[PDB]
């Protein structure tokens, strides 16, 4: 058998001393049968009046279910499961892959003797004046806090040997599922499997027979898994006339899921339907552009596209495109334009930004993603020129760094629609703004702004200035705020005001922005 | 015999997450840990250990060898205090830094504390559980180790100490700062003497390239004002702004005269001749700035803060202060990419904080976390790790340095 993992209750707490609900004699009868067998098997053992602990049991043919919530509340935290699932692109191709169901694994693993007492429950006796049988577990209780972790752990130790003995094979654990991949000949692969089931069996570990095992493809948490390729479970778009906020929200959901493999999915127009929505049941009619998008997507979906697996041998190449203002599309591949995975990036970090910054952020997402999936960073191919990047780079207060990248002339090319002058302009008029401005040349304009906020008035002034000024302007302001914003050379913003200004800026020949107290 | 250590009252163990590592680093970490396992330094752990500290693989200076770096930052914070700094050291001409971390590997760790030293070698794309371990011996990077090894340490050092009293020796975490004023040639040789004298007892590389810090030469970068031929309206305005700012530190700074030059909505480029009054006012402002503000004393009981500003072209600016505007020190740093430079900086700055006060500062970094988290380990070389947080450098503070 396997080495016991020592368990303890949470500090300062005591075992579950919870009362057993009343049980129907028909249910009492069913339990006893179940418990006897379990005892006959060693899973539990009758105990005495010594143990004051108890955990509820109820009947759900008949089945046995024990309520471990309370014990679990009193049981220590474990390093747990993993809640970190591999992403199909992270995998490598395999000739064969079989999966076995570690039938009732927990019940196959012992339990820290010292902990056993806390698992004590009670099967009430049928007649009044008589006592009810008391038990406790000897193995991992179904539904108990530990079980999962402890079960996996032991599994791994059990698998550890065979693993190093059979290098030409790989195994993945997930709950009670054991996946075995190999690049062996079906026959050899299929026997190695049997070679494995025995090793498990050698530890009373039982698994389904080939006659009833599961072979590819696999529908795993939104996926369809073939030995040589992967994709996402098929996605069917509705064809309703009436679309509800809820239906739309879901559609947008499913649509995103696709994103990772289906390139060019677009959800802008649909997402727009959610504006102002007052109820989850509210119906929203589709826009002309929403219908267009839905239909465009419907088509992209009609095409069964698939992902390729990681070939550790080849490098990773990442390619990024601007799909829309704020939208970026990318695809990681190893072999020429034959993706392992793809995806989008709409992440606007901050009220205002520019494609350079936003593109650079896309790079960091991908970089993180890659490291998480393939353990390495991909060589990037971006629609920006080094000179452009380097320029914005060295001139931005925040430190940044982009891996290895190659300029790829694939329109549109991200750029800087304007650059503030490092030195004030001679011959260019000078505006002193504050809601209004005054120029060295005598001109002045004041305007009554309604509803505005302190800061929003500072940009208005400036806007006003730019407007009236000729191609070359000098602008002095006291708002550090607006200065930061414009010094940051944004080319897009959630605020319209800011966009208008940005427009002005692009058009100018030269603009010098200065600050003063 | 193991000295019973405890976490500050009430405090539980760390359960810090592990940042995604690159396959290569994971490999290094596996090779290392497997040998440390063979040598009984560590031991695999089960699921009954819910705690975790982040590990990393960094690169040794002048070696193909990797170094395992454990971020026991959180643990050290939940670790009980233990019950000093040679102000002279900062004065020596040459301070060399040695890594005496392996010292600890020959000292068992209180069995009960071990569970808290838990760490994990993650696995790629979560295809495997991850490799979990905990220490049996004193772990490098844990604030505890120096302490417990303190005794056994002083012994080892008492002979050399008396033999070469012209030498100052300071230990910090896994580092040992050796200082003197001997001719560089001598310094280096006497150092090597210590190395072998350390070997004489048991398992020491040269940190920082085996090269020397020259603390004697460290100097405060004062605020400076643009000295130019002709002064235009813009120049002045900038000047005034900057002064105005600096005023909050040195309240002796007057602008009255300079601002008078700025009366009337003139043109930025218009050249303004300075009146003698202002000329003298500036001159005074200049002299006032010639040195740090008096009254800035270091408080051993306050956190040491360190902010860095990106100046561009491989140039950076920093300041060590405990109280706002009350800089205990300020400096510059020139080259690489933004990140490399930046890390190199932090490390320089830290090393000094230690050398000078014996405490690592807490930095404020002008960078996006995800980024830092990604590349810092690529250039990092120290054995310690400062506390850090990420910020947004204001446009003007940069212009003022
Ligand atoms: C067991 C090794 C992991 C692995 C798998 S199992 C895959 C593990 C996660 C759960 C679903 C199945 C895999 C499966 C298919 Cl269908 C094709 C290629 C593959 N390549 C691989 O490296």
């Amino acid at each position: 058998p396997i080495e016991t993992v020592p368990v303890k209750l949470k500090p300062g707490m005591d075992g579950p001393k919870v009362k057993q609900w009343p049980l129907t004699e028909e249910k009492i009868k069913a339990l006893v049968e179940i418990c006897t067998e379990m005892e006959k098997e060693g899973k539990i053992s009758k105990i005495g009046p010594e143990n004051p602990y108890n955990t509820p049991v109820f009947a759900i043919k008949w089945r046995k279910l024990v309520d471990f919530r309370e014990l679990n509340k009193r049981t220590q935290d474990f390093w747990e499961v993993q809640l970190g699932i591999p992403h199909p692109a992270g995998l490598k191709k395999k000739k064969s892959v079989t999966v076995l169901d570690v039938g009732d694994a927990y019940f196959s693993v012992p339990l820290d003797e010292d902990f056993r007492k806390y698992t004590a429950f009670t099967i009430p006796s049928i007649n009044n004046e008589t006592p009810g049988i008391r038990y406790q577990y000897n193995v991992l209780p179904q539904g108990w806090k530990g079980s999962p972790a402890i079960f996996q752990s032991s599994m791994t130790k059990i698998l550890e040997p065979f693993r190093k003995q059979n290098p030409d094979i790989v195994i993945y654990q997930y709950m009670d599922d054991l996946y075995v991949g190999s690049d062996l000949e079906i026959g050899q692969h299929r026997t190695k499997i049997e070679e494995l089931r025995q090793h498990l069996l050698r530890w009373g570990l039982t698994t389904p027979d080939k006659k009833h095992q599961k072979e590819p493809p696999f529908l795993w948490m939104g996926y369809e898994l073939h030995p040589d390729k992967w994709t996402v479970q098929p996605i069917v778009l509705p064809e309703k006339d009436s679309w509800t906020v809820n239906d739309i929200q879901k559609l947008v959901g499913k649509l995103n899921w696709a994103s990772q493999i289906y390139p060019g999915i677009k959800v802008r127009q649909l997402c727009k339907l959610l504006r102002g929505t007052k109820a989850l049941t509210e119906v929203i009619p589709l826009t002309e552009e929403a219908e267009l998008e839905l239909a465009e997507n419907r088509e992209i979906l009609k095409e069964p596209v698939h992902g390729v697996y990681y070939d550790p041998s080849k490098d990773l190449i990442a390619e990024i495109q601007k799909q829309g203002q704020g939208q970026w599309t990318y695809q990681i591949y190893q072999e020429p334009f034959k993706n392992l995975k793809t995806g989008k990036y709409a992440r606007m970090r901050g009220a205002h930004t520019n494609d350079v910054k936003q593109l650079t952020e896309a790079v960091q997402k991908i970089t993180t993603e890659s490291i998480v999936i393939w353990g390495k960073t991909p060589k990037f191919k971006l629609p920006i020129q080094k000179e452009t990047w380097e320029t914005w780079w060295t001139e931005y207060w925040q430190a940044t760094w982009i891996p290895e990248w190659e300029f790829v002339n694939t329109p549109p090319l991200v750029k800087l629609w304007y650059q503030l002058e490092k030195e004030p302009i001679v011959g260019a008029e000078t505006f002193y703004v504050d809601a209004g401005y005054v120029t060295n040349r005598g001109r002045q304009k004041v305007v009554t702004l309604t509803d505005t906020t302190n800061q929003k008035t500072e940009l208005q002034a400036i806007y006003l200035a730019l407007q009236d000024s000729g191609l070359e302007v000098n602008i002095v302001t006291d708002s550090q705020y607006a200065l930061g914003i414009i010094q940051a050379q944004p080319d897009q913003s959630e605020s319209e005001l800011v966009n208008q200004i940005i427009e002005q800026l692009i058009k100018k020949e030269k603009v010098y922005l200065a600050w003063v107290p | 015999e193991t000295v019973p250590v405890k976490l500050k009252p009430g405090m539980d163990g760390p359960k810090v997450k592990q940042w995604p590592l690159t396959e290569e680093k994971i490999k290094a970490l596996v090779e290392i840990c497997t040998e440390m396992e063979k040598e009984g330094k560590i031991s695999k752990i089960g699921p009954e250990n819910p705690y975790n500290t982040p590990v990393f693989a960094i690169k040794k200076k002048d070696s193909t060898k990797w170094r395992k770096l454990v971020d026991f930052r959180e643990l050290n914070k939940r670790t009980q205090d233990f019950w000093p700094h040679p102000a002279g050291l900062k004065k020596k001409k040459s301070v060399t830094v040695l890594d005496v971390g392996d010292a600890y590997f020959s000292v068992p760790l209180d069995e009960d504390f071990r569970k808290y030293t838990a760490f994990t070698i993650p696995s790629i794309n979560n295809e495997t559980p991850g490799i979990r371990y905990q220490y049996n011996v004193l772990p490098q990077g844990w604030k505890g180790s120096p302490a417990i090894f303190q005794s056994s340490m002083t012994k080892i050092l008492e002979p050399f100490r008396k033999q070469n009293p012209d030498i100052v020796i300071y230990q910090y975490m896994d580092d040992l700062y050796v200082g003197s004023d001997l001719e560089i040639g001598q310094h280096r040789t006497k150092i090597e003497e210590l190395r072998q004298h350390l070997l004489r007892w048991g398992l020491p590389p040269f940190l920082w390239m085996g090269y020397e810090l020259h603390p004697d030469k460290w100097t405060v970068q004062p605020i400076v004002l643009p000295e130019k031929d002709s002064w235009t309206v813009n120049d002045i305005q900038k000047l005034v702004g900057k002064l105005n700012w600096a005023s909050q530190i040195y309240p002796g700074i007057k602008v009255r005269q300079l601002c008078k030059l700025l009366r009337g909505t003139k043109a930025l480029t218009e050249v303004i001749p300075l009146t003698e009054e202002a000329e003298l006012e500036l001159a005074e402002n200049r002299e006032i700035l010639k040195e740090p503000v008096h009254g800035v004393y270091y408080d051993p009981s306050k956190d040491l803060i360190a902010e860095i500003q990106k100046q561009g072209q491989g140039q950076w600016t920093y300041q060590i202060y405990q109280e706002p505007f009350k800089n205990l020190k300020t400096g510059k740093y020139a080259r690489t990419n933004d990140v490399k430079q930046l890390t190199e900086a932090v490390q320089k700055i830290t090393t000094e904080s230690i050398v000078i006060w014996g405490k690592t500062p807490k930095f404020k970094l002008p960078i996006q976390k995800e980024t830092w988290e990604t590349w810092w380990t690529e250039y990092w070389q120290a054995t310690w790790i400062p506390e850090w947080e990420f910020v947004n450098t204001p446009p003007l503070v940069k212009l003022w340095y």
